[PDB]
């Protein structure tokens, strides 16, 4: 069935699964026309496909052109997703294909599932969750690829640096979903809190600052702090 | 016209032909039915006044053998039966006419509904979906599952209905996933019309045995029957024209004689609201669309 909090700790047992999230898939600006009319103009996008155990984040990046000459593109995007994903699966070797496939919002279940019909032993399931995985544009070296992506491309990234080295999935999942919440919440300060210190960098090849553990609860604290402020800034509290 | 005698009636019992019905009391005098047009399939079914649960019955064609009800004490049901011996037959039904203990098949002359309801069944058909083929006639009742149900226990009793499934390999093309699963006319024209039933009158004919199965038997599987064949023609977008005038007509005829207080539980409001009012064929369904919102607006 769904996944919520009951069964949270599932996503980091031994049964590969992935998330996918397709809401930075088909994305626009809005601009006036010079008749004074409103039209749209398509930007590149991104599957956010993501191993919450090892943190692979399988990033698909979506060219402009494929939605040339398209009808209907929020609906194709969901087909475009799923359609992509199970490109992924049927790429792999059996052991390395996903048990389990959570989808971040119901309307991908019925295009993932009509595009998986083929492995009936992968199971798609939603969440109950209200996961912040859209703001994975608010991630620089993320962000940077897929406006730079002048073709369909696959780029394979860690979204947990090293920290495993370190911490568990459990902690690592934690960690990023209370850092994306916060870019979610409010950018700028999110985004201020991650590098108010020059002196703590981003490796080449990270995606966020090398913090030490003790570097790390700080900011932790200081992302919460945030997103309790942004709560009250926003309600009046 | 033809007759079905029956032996006697030991138990009380509702008794059904067609979309008529009457109560015989226990033990009441009762032989039978007389007068039933020939010419079409027909179906005699059963609720005994002790146990309303089990709805139970028989179709047939009179055309295809002499056929009487004998209430069997040890399996407790009216049974049909055929009585191969033509010339104690007609002499068991002349005497029970004399004698007027036959109730007459009561057909109005301005009256098409069975005629109607019943189209494109052939009893040749119902005898592929109802597997017992011993007999002329074909036993359903109200517990029956589907082929279908079963992979989802005893396949003697079956109801071998055609396995229609939106999201499997038979109904969309590798390369066609979002085409074929908005759009099923690949589905509905070369799979199951092509490839299966062959011409629409065939799966017309199914269509409408399922309907009569929910509806004289209330059978969960023949209302999903029913409501997967029309979902099917109300999802293709290239539907044959005359195909969507007659289905038209077909459900709009299964509308007008579905009882008024069991639209509950025969009326799918999501196949509903989606054919009449989302689907390709929205605008296609005149008369069908006409009845449901006069006689059930609380389902849309
Ligand atoms: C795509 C679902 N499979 C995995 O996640 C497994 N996972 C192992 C760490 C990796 C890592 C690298 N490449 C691939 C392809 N898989």
């Amino acid at each position: 069935g769904a996944m919520n909090s009951s069964n949270y700790a599932e996503l980091f047992n031994n049964d590969i699964k992935l998330f996918v999230d397709d809401t930075n898939v088909y994305r626009v600006t809005v601009h006036k026309t010079f008749e004074g009319n409103v039209a749209t103009k398509a930007i590149n996008g991104c599957i956010f496909t993501l191993n919450p155990k090892t943190g692979h984040l399988f990033l698909k990046i979506i060219h402009t052109s494929v939605w040339a000459g398209q009808k209907r593109l929020s609906q194709l995007a969901k087909w475009k997703t799923a359609e992509e994903v199970s490109a992924l699966v049927r790429s792999l070797p059996k052991e390395e294909q996903p048990k389990q496939i959570i989808v971040t919002r119901k309307a991908m279940l019925d295009p993932l599932e009509v595009h998986m019909l083929d492995f009936p032993n992968i199971a798609i399931r939603p969440t109950e969750l209200r996961l912040p995985f859209s703001a994975a544009m608010s991630i620089d070296k993320l962000s940077d690829v897929v406006m730079k992506a002048t073709e369909p491309q696959m780029v394979l990234f860690n979204i947990y640096d090293d920290w495993l080295d370190r911490i568990s999935s459990y902690t690592a999942f934690s960690r990023l979903t209370l850092l994306l919440r916060a870019l979610k919440t409010n950018e700028e300060s999110a985004k201020m809190i991650l590098l108010s210190d020059p002196t703590i960098t981003i490796k080449s090849y990270h995606l966020w600052p090398s913090f030490t553990d003790e570097q790390w609860i700080t900011i932790e604290s200081q992302m919460r702090d945030l997103i309790l402020t942004e709560y009250g800034r926003k309600y009046n509290v | 016209m033809n007759t079905v005698p029956f032996t006697s009636a030991p138990i009380e019992v509702t008794i059904g032909i067609d979309q008529y019905s009457f109560n015989v009391k226990e033990n009441q005098p009762f032989h039978g039915i007389k007068d039933i047009p020939i010419g079409h399939v027909h179906v005699i079914h059963f609720q005994h006044a002790d146990n309303s649960s089990m709805r139970y019955g028989y179709w047939f064609d009179c055309r295809m053998g002499n056929f009487y009800i004998q209430y069997d004490p040890k399996d407790g049901l009216y049974k049909m039966m055929e009585e191969r011996d033509g010339a104690k037959f007609e002499n068991i039904v002349h005497n029970f006419k004399e004698r007027q203990m036959m109730v007459s098949y009561p057909k109005i002359d301005e009256d098409d509904t069975w005629y109607n309801l019943t189209e494109f069944v052939q009893m040749d058909k119902i005898r592929k979906i109802v597997r017992k083929d011993e007999n002329q006639f074909s036993y359903v009742d109200s517990s029956m599952t589907t082929v279908q149900e079963n992979e989802l226990s005893d396949p003697a009793h079956s109801l071998n209905y055609t396995v229609i499934n939106f999201k499997s390999r038979e109904a969309i093309r590798p390369g066609h996933e979002m085409e074929d699963f908005l759009d099923k006319s690949y589905y509905l024209n070369t799979v199951m019309l092509q490839g299966i039933f062959k011409n629409s009158s065939n799966y017309f004919g199914e269509l409408q045995f399922a309907f009569l199965n929910a509806m004289f038997f209330g059978n969960y599987g023949s209302s999903l029957q029913w409501h997967a064949m029309i979902e099917l023609i109300c999802s293709s977008a290239t539907v044959p024209k005359h195909m969507l005038d007659k289905l038209d007509e077909i459900l709009y005829y299964q509308i007008k004689t579905l009882p008024e207080q069991y639209s509950d539980i025969l009326l799918n409001e999501r196949v509903w609201n989606i054919c009449l009012y989302s689907s390709f064929q929205k605008n296609s369904l005149h008369n069908t669309e006409k009845i449901m919102e006069n006689k059930y607006p609380e389902l849309l």
